[PDB]
RNA sequence: GCCCGGAUAGCUCAGUCGGUAGAGCAGGGGAUUGAAAAUCCCCGUGUCCUUGGUUCGAUUCCGAGUCCGGGCACCA
RNA sequence: AAUUGAAGAGUUUGAUCAUGGCUCAGAUUGAACGCUGGCGGCAGGCCUAACACAUGCAAGUCGAACGGUAACAGGAAGAAGCUUGCUUCUUUGCUGACGAGUGGCGGACGGGUGAGUAAUGUCUGGGAAACUGCCUGAUGGAGGGGGAUAACUACUGGAAACGGUAGCUAAUACCGCAUAACGUCGCAAGACCAAAGAGGGGGACCUUCGGGCCUCUUGCCAUCGGAUGUGCCCAGAUGGGAUUAGCUAGUAGGUGGGGUAACGGCUCACCUAGGCGACGAUCCCUAGCUGGUCUGAGAGGAUGACCAGCCACACUGGAACUGAGACACGGUCCAGACUCCUACGGGAGGCAGCAGUGGGGAAUAUUGCACAAUGGGCGCAAGCCUGAUGCAGCCAUGCCGCGUGUAUGAAGAAGGCCUUCGGGUUGUAAAGUACUUUCAGCGGGGAGGAAGGGAGUAAAGUUAAUACCUUUGCUCAUUGACGUUACCCGCAGAAGAAGCACCGGCUAACUCCGUGCCAGCAGCCGCGGUAAUACGGAGGGUGCAAGCGUUAAUCGGAAUUACUGGG
């Protein structure tokens, strides 16, 4: 239940980086990004209004790697939970375990952070877990289990931790491969590049 | 009854009844083997003894099954089912048969007695059951039958037609 | 059908005739009372009433006839006879 | 009911055993049902490789 | 299980007699139109169930294999 | 904190605004279908034929109710094979227990199904004219006999099913008798009403050395209550049709008797002549009702399948018996149709219980495992039965989860498709390279669901009593259907894990070739007539994902039934 295909092109459908592929190369420069998702990528569609709706949804969902259905489930969560539907939905998606993992710098990509998480490699609150859609509760902790602790991919991926803006809400020590979640991310905290209200409307139709 | 009989490797208990009798296959509603009741899907094997159970006479297990050519085996014993159905519709057909038959029978070829001495030894016929069943199915290749009807040839002046065919 | 519990059936019949017996018995005593009430023989009818009381009530506690039915009889009959005086 | 046979090529003739789905043609002032190609006695459409769910042909093993 | 017959151009149909595969309808072609119809001038159209064998001629002989329409018969 | 939520679009016209229908985006299903298919958690699963059904199981249990013992196990022990104490030949209800039987309780619960049912049901709220085994509080009793049956024999009918006559016998079976009241009846006075035992042990006491006696346990009968269940009565609510308008003679009251556990036309007899009806009687059509489920912002509209309360039915039609309770799903008697047995005289059976066959259908599974869990039945109990239930199997069937790999990788490879042929694109995708190994797979380890219950010991009450017994701690051996459990650890290698729809507008996404109003698509508008973004194919693309489509189905949009909310 993952895209499992040429992940970079998705960046061009959005004609935007989705952080889908970070390992080495800086600017994707192997994509000719934001120019041709397909054979007529050269096209310049006026793109219908509803199209912007569908497009926003696709953006966020591509980002977290979240598939439609579950994403919708999340939407209802953003409905009956409380506060601005959009904001909640955002924070909730941030709450995804794997998203927290990649966000902890562990794993070069969201998907790779998942490659870890499914392999029981991650241990939250001193408890091994496998599922990536895990809802990381407030003030928890997590660390790579010792069996694959700091090994191989890890350190290079955590070396990447510096390249990013390093999140406020979460905590880390790295020596213990720690990931002490605290408060849920604030609306401003996230990327902000997205316009959730659109998606809000989308399902609000 | 201790008797055994060969079958294609992958048959059904229904089919077996046909070796006992075609009508017996149509009587079938219950099947058992070694005291184990089995569905009309069981693929018989290893000379294992049958324990048939029946009642009267109906299209039975193939009513839609073998007709659907799914889990009732063979293109053979099923034929009995096929006709078993058909003779019903055929009866109604034989009647609607005489109907249209009679029309042409005297509209062109004249008489029933004329029509009778026709197909009886002309195109394969068997009995008036079939001959009068002819248009409830078109089995004979009718009109070629009207041709068998108009098979007579006095044609003297008809030669004058062929001459004109050249003219 | 098949149950060693089917025995209940035979046991119930073994009970029916028994039950049935008392019924007709009880009825006749009651009958004589109305018969006596027909006669107008308040005294004799009274006697018959005395010659039914132990029977009906016994059967009541015995479980055949309920008891409210018993009281019913004694009641309305007593009404019949006092009115018969 | 009269009923349409989707796609070109159809072995159906007179009798036979064919399933009927809803829907209608709108072009044949009358037909209001479609035979289920690729199901029952009805044949799967011959030589199809695109959207064969409809028409019911199995995936090309080739 | 045995016995008896049907399969002919795309549809319906002619056939055939062990000898050199047609009629009718649609269909296509040409004129005309943007393309049709009407009208006008042309036309083709098939491994004869398959297959080998008797085949210079089998399509008419022969089964073997096909489906197809009857009939009897296994009633454990 | 416990509701804070309501979107429009295409389409008639040359064009517009109107009105106005049809159609779409959404939500949803006890789904089927097509293609496709990795695993797992959890739910769900015959909506049609209330069609017929082979086979197995679905209700038995109690010796601590009884005479007895058909079996085995032993123990008193006749007699015997010889290792003269090796077993044995064998007799024995005498004990552990228990074939058959009498009796208690259960079978009226549990489980199924929705046919019937438009109210005799159900929902809601009320009420009086009642009954209520098992459970329980209270108070008394629990005396004194007798007569039978079965069992069992004998004989015996009958193919069988299944009885016949003769005697034999017990009981907490049955039936008088005495004794009754806060019991019933009765104005009162008066009258009548019941029943039994069995079990453990234990002194001295006493033996007809059965035992009496004691005390403990329970069973027994009565009566007033509790609770529980049940019958019952009324108001209102509970489909559609007026192209059904009159319907009713136990019908509407009363009286009187009878009947019910109980009110009553519930039923009879006589009397009255009423009763219902436009706020829809009667009739017809359809349907099990509800908590609820569905959708909707709401009000509403549709539905009532799973879980649950109620109701009705148990092959069809009908009746009744037993019993606290049924007019009785795996009871009875009768009629019918039906299936089966027959020695053809005469008998047997009802899956709408769990599974399962066939049948019908678009369509819905295993003739699995288990009493370990709860619950129920019986038994003081230990136990036994339990297709309730608990689990397993079966199918993507719904919901939910995870995986089918991750990082690098430009030479923009090959091949493929477009090219304005110079390229673009496929596309970092691949290869190649470096890693990780959930689940698959293999091999080790392995909670919880387990509480109880049995044996022992101590104590505490119990009494005469150390003891029996009950209560409680303590000790011992134990009880897991699932189950090579869940979960965990090692292991090999990316190894085994991606389809489906769509791509003219609605509506996300374009080109080339083939066909040329043909073949074909289509939900609506429509596309196809030799340059098609719509048909087929390719590439590419979008959406979705072990699903995806299609059809069916309800509501939303539809303020196109408008009460909210229209003319």
């Amino acid at each position: 239940a993952r895209y499992l295909g040429p992940k970079l092109k998705l960046s061009r459908r959005e004609g935007t980086d989705l952080f889908l592929k970070s390992g080495v190369r800086a600017i994707d420069t192997k994509c000719k990004i934001e120019q041709a998702p397909g054979q007529h990528g050269a096209r310049k569609p006026r793109l219908s209004d509803y199209g912007v709706q569908l497009r926003e949804k696709q953006k966020v969902r591509r980002i977290y790697g979240v598939l439609e259905r579950q994403f919708r489930n999340y939407y209802k969560e953003a409905a009956r939970l409380k506060g601005n539907t959009g904001e909640n939905l955002l924070a909730l998606l941030e709450g995804r375990l794997d998203n927290v993992v990649y966000r902890m710098g562990f794993g070069a990509t969201r998907a790779e952070a998942r490659q870890l998480v499914s392999h029981k490699a991650i241990m939250v609150n001193g408890r091994v877990v496998n599922i990536a859609s895990y809802q990381v509760s407030p003030n928890d902790v997590v660390s790579i289990r010792e069996k694959a602790k700091k090994q191989s991919r890890v350190k290079a991926a955590l070396e990447l931790a510096e390249q990013r803006e390093k999140p406020t809400w979460l905590e880390v020590d790295a020596g213990k491969m720690e990931g002490t979640f605290k408060r849920k991310p604030e609306r401003s905290d996230l990327s902000a590049d997205i316009n959730e209200h659109l998606i809000v409307e989308l399902y609000s139709k | 009854k201790g008797d055994v009989v060969d079958l294609p490797a992958g048959s059904t208990p229904l089919d077996f009844a046909y070796h006992i009798h075609s009508d017996v296959g149509h009587r079938c509603i219950g099947a058992k083997i070694g005291g184990r009741i089995v569905p009309f899907t069981y693929q018989l094997q290893m000379g294992d003894q049958i324990e048939i159970i029946t009642q009267k006479q109906p299209n039975p297990s193939r009513d839609w099954l073998n007709p659907n050519l799914g889990y009732v085996t063979t293109s053979r014993g099923r034929s009995k089912i096929h006709a078993w159905f058909r003779k019903q519709d055929r009866d109604k057909n034989i009647l609607a048969g005489r109907q249209i038959l009679d029309d042409e029978l005297e509209h062109l070829g004249i008489s029933l007695k004329e029509a009778e001495k026709h197909l009886l030894p002309r195109y394969n016929f068997n009995d008036v059951d079939e001959l009068l069943a002819a248009i409830g199915g078109g089995d004979i290749r009718l009109n070629q039958m009207v041709n068998f009807l108009q098979s007579q040839f006095n044609k003297p002046s008809a030669e004058e037609q062929d001459a004109a065919a050249l003219k | 059908n098949i149950k060693s519990a089917k025995k209940r059936a035979i046991q119930s019949e073994k009970a029916r005739k028994h039950n049935a017996s008392r019924r007709s018995m009880m009825r006749t005593f009651i009958k004589k009372v109305y018969a006596a009430i027909e006669a107008g023989d308040k005294a004799a009818a009274q006697k018959a009433f005395n010659e039914m009381q132990p029977i009906v009530d016994r059967q009541a506690a015995k479980g055949l006839i309920h008891k409210n039915k018993a009281a019913r009889h004694k009641a309305n009959l007593t009404a019949q006879i006092n009115k018969l005086a | 009911v009269t009923s349409y046979i989707g796609g070109e090529g159809h072995n159906l003739q007179e009798h036979s055993v064919i399933l009927i789905r809803g829907g209608r043609v709108k072009d044949l002032p009358g037909v209001r049902y479609h035979t289920v190609r690729g199901a029952l006695d009805c044949s799967g459409v011959k030589d199809r490789k695109q959207a064969r769910s409809k028409y019911g042909v199995k995936r090309p093993k080739a």
